């Protein structure tokens, strides 16, 4: 897709993707893999619907940060608290069950 | 490129912007330095005449491009079906009226003859306007062609049906012109005469067991006056209650079930309908040929203007701000694409990109994986410029 967008979309979006530091296990067959994180802007609209109906095939984990990059704060916290919480159920359940 | 096979040529269009150059030797620009570059000093390279067409969105661009491409290729298939049915008409044993002076005008120029060949081609319209215009115009003209060909299909089926009854061996034909009426005696309203036929081997052999029938079997007057193919027909008497018994008694030794109970109007109607079908098909072919060829030639212009519009779309995408450039035409003898394209097309692609270089290039689409689609409408890997199959 990196190159497909180059011509089907004219390459009209400033393509920006980065390597992942220490990726993790995939899910379907539940093993490891590597990936990259493309960042795409726009000011044309339906191009976005094109993006959706083309990228759903492989993986469409829809994401976008607040360009006004101060929402970042709550972005972090709202799920940092959630993970802090979920870190417990694992130990609690394991302990009770095994015991 | 091209698609047909005749004593004709092949044609292509290409996107060339202003910033582009024909890079084969430094110190020149587009229009010059490309006059005989294409081998032979024989070809003739020109541009295409087409202005802007007012557009609102790029998201628009894509949708009109897709729908157009669809209808374009659909009507390409339609025109293929046309040439097929025209050959079926077989105005000539070989292909006819193709490569002949198009619209009575020599073929070579009649496409580079395009000086904005206008029928309703006026800029006043908009994009959707001419889109639906041509779509529906093609729709109706092709439907008319379909009606023409279906009329011929029905006519040919019925003509063949009739011709079978006038073709083949005896006992498969009808009786409308091979016999004459004034033999079945109706002088008496008691006797009934059946003109049954028998093979040659036993023609006179039915002159022995033939008199056990009823009153007044008029004797010494039955014989054969015609021989359908090889076997023999004759005259038989039988009373009004002496029909099915005789039929079974005769079929007991294998005579075909074929009796033509006569009435003059039968042969009259048969001759009338044979003549009617003959004249029907005659007029049908002789007029539909000219009608179809006329529709064909009048269509060609829009059939190619649509792809001209396609390449204009391709342009306004690929290089944008000036919606037109030297979108160049090519005219060169055929059977030479192998060593008449590669250098220049590869050089223009080289100019068209600055981040990718590989060996395999093309347009095909194969549903193997995300790779291998090669268009700006479907996925692609390496396809800088734009051209297409152009031929009458």
């Amino acid at each position: 897709l990196e190159q497909i967008l180059w011509r089907v979309l004219r390459g009209n979006l400033f393509f920006k993707t980065v390597e992942i530091e220490q990726p993790v296990y995939d899910v379907k067959t539940r093993e490891y893999k590597h990936k990259n994180a493309f960042i795409v802007f726009s000011h044309g609209d339906l191009i976005i619907k094109r993006i959706r109906k083309i990228a759903e095939s492989l993986d469409a984990n829809l994401y976008d940060v607040d360009s006004s990059n101060e929402g970042r704060s709550q972005q972090l916290a709202k799920v940092n608290k959630n993970l802090s919480d979920l870190y417990t159920v694992l130990k609690t359940t394991s302990t009770t069950l095994e015991s | 490129m091209a698609t047909a096979l005749y004593t004709a040529n092949d044609f292509i269009l290409i996107s060339l912007p202003q910033n582009a150059q024909p890079v084969t030797a430094p110190g020149s620009k587009t229009d010059s330095w490309f006059n005989e570059t294409l081998i032979g000093g024989r070809a003739f390279v020109s541009d295409f005449k087409i202005p802007e067409f007012k557009i609102g969105s790029l998201d628009t661009l894509i949708v009109e491009s897709e729908e157009l491409s669809k209808v374009d290729n659909q009507i390409g298939a339609s025109i293929g079906k046309i040439i097929e049915i025209l050959q079926g008409l077989n105005e000539t044993s070989t292909n006819a009226y193709r490569t002949l002076p198009i619209n009575n005008m020599p073929v070579p120029e009649y496409l580079e003859n395009f000086q904005w060949q206008t029928r309703k081609f006026k800029l006043d319209k908009s994009i959707k306007d001419l889109i639906t215009l041509i779509s529906n115009e093609s729709s109706q003209l092709d439907a008319d062609v379909r009606a023409t060909y279906a009329n011929y299909n029905s006519a040919k089926t019925n003509l063949a049906a009739a011709e079978r009854k006038k073709t083949g061996d005896l006992s498969v034909r009808s009786l409308h012109d091979i016999v004459k009426p004034e033999d079945f005696v109706l002088n008496s309203e008691h006797l009934t005469t059946v003109l049954v036929a028998v093979p040659k081997s036993l023609k006179s052999d039915f002159e022995k067991s033939y008199e056990t029938l009823s009153k007044n079997v008029v004797p010494a007057s039955a014989s054969v006056i015609a021989e359908d193919a090889e076997y023999v027909l004759f005259n038989v008497h039988l009373f009004k209650k002496n029909v099915q018994e005789f039929t079974t008694a005769a079929r007991e030794k294998k005579f075909i079930p074929r009796e033509f109970n006569y009435s003059e109007e039968l042969i009259d109607q048969l001759k009338k309908e044979h003549d009617s079908a003959a004249s029907l098909e005659q007029s049908l072919r002789v007029q539909l040929v000219r009608l179809a060829k006329t529709a064909y030639v009048d269509v060609f212009i829009n059939w190619f203007h649509i792809k001209a519009l396609r390449v204009y779309v391709e342009s306004v995408l690929r290089y944008g701000l000036p919606p037109h450039f030297n979108i160049k035409i090519i005219a060169v003898p055929p059977k030479n694409l192998s060593k008449c394209k590669s250098e220049l097309i590869d050089a223009f692609g080289f100019l068209g990109g600055n981040a990718f270089m590989k060996d395999k290039k093309g347009k095909i689409n194969k549903q193997d994986t995300s790779l291998h689609q090669y268009a700006s409408l479907v996925d692609t890997e390496y396809e800088p410029f734009v051209m297409y199959i152009i031929n009458l």
